[PDB]
């Protein structure tokens, strides 16, 4: 789980240099090393933010998961072995397996609505800053700003 | 002439184009179908087309 985690932030990290690869194609021999590093510190905030959101939203995702947790109910009580089961072993089972895919789904979906946030303002950004200011300098900053927006989203400690 | 071009991004297909035609007739001309090849995606800027005439009856460039 822990090595998933990792690939997918980095991925999520460097798909934007992978729209950026092509776009402009400026210095890659020189600018290789700036990706590099950008899309790694981009993967350590966003890795953080996730791990964050993913431990506030537990809470919600407890309650969240009670129908399907009666609904496996129904099925590993209607039967015989139910009968003459542990009678507490099964609820144990249901739990772990209804908090893995809690787990599952909660970090699929807090990693697809940081991804979405991230094409947001870049674009607009990209469009309207470079009146005054170096286009790279701009992407760069916006890539840094929706960088350290995604890692604040998370806990909002104002 | 094509003086002010943007050698970065369009590229002249006869290299500098210095064309002389010297002709006013419904027949035909040299060429005025001007193609910029680009290199690779990016801003491309229409900076301008120089058009002069040594005109026969003056003779200094228009």
């Amino acid at each position: 789980s822990s090595a998933l985690f990792f690939g997918n932030a980095f991925i999520v990290s460097a798909i934007p240099i992978w729209l950026y690869w092509r776009i402009w194609h400026m210095d890659l021999i020189q600018s290789a090393v700036l990706y590099s590093v950008m899309t790694l510190v981009s993967t350590y905030l966003v890795a953080f933010a996730y791990k964050n959101v993913k431990f506030v939203l537990k809470h919600k995702v407890a309650q969240k998961r009670e129908d399907a947790v009666s609904k496996e109910v129904t099925r590993k009580l209607s039967e015989a072995d139910n009968r003459k089961m542990s009678r507490k072993e099964k609820d144990e089972r249901i739990l772990w397996k209804k908090n893995e895919v809690a787990d599952y789904e909660a970090t699929t979906f807090s990693i697809f609505y940081n991804n979405t946030l991230f094409l947001v303002l870049v674009i607009v950004a990209s469009f309207f800053i470079l009146k005054n200011f170096n286009p790279t300098v701009n992407y760069i900053l916006s890539i840094s700003a929706s960088s350290g927006l995604i890692a604040l989203l998370s806990t909002g400690s104002k | 002439s094509d003086d002010s071009f943007p050698p970065e991004d369009f590229g002249i297909v006869s290299g500098m184009l210095n064309v002389k035609w010297d002709r006013i007739a419904p027949a035909s001309n040299v060429s005025h179908t001007v193609v910029l090849r680009p290199l690779k995606a990016g801003y491309f800027n229409f900076t301008s087309a120089t058009v002069t005439y040594l005109a026969q009856e003056d003779g200094p460039v228009v």
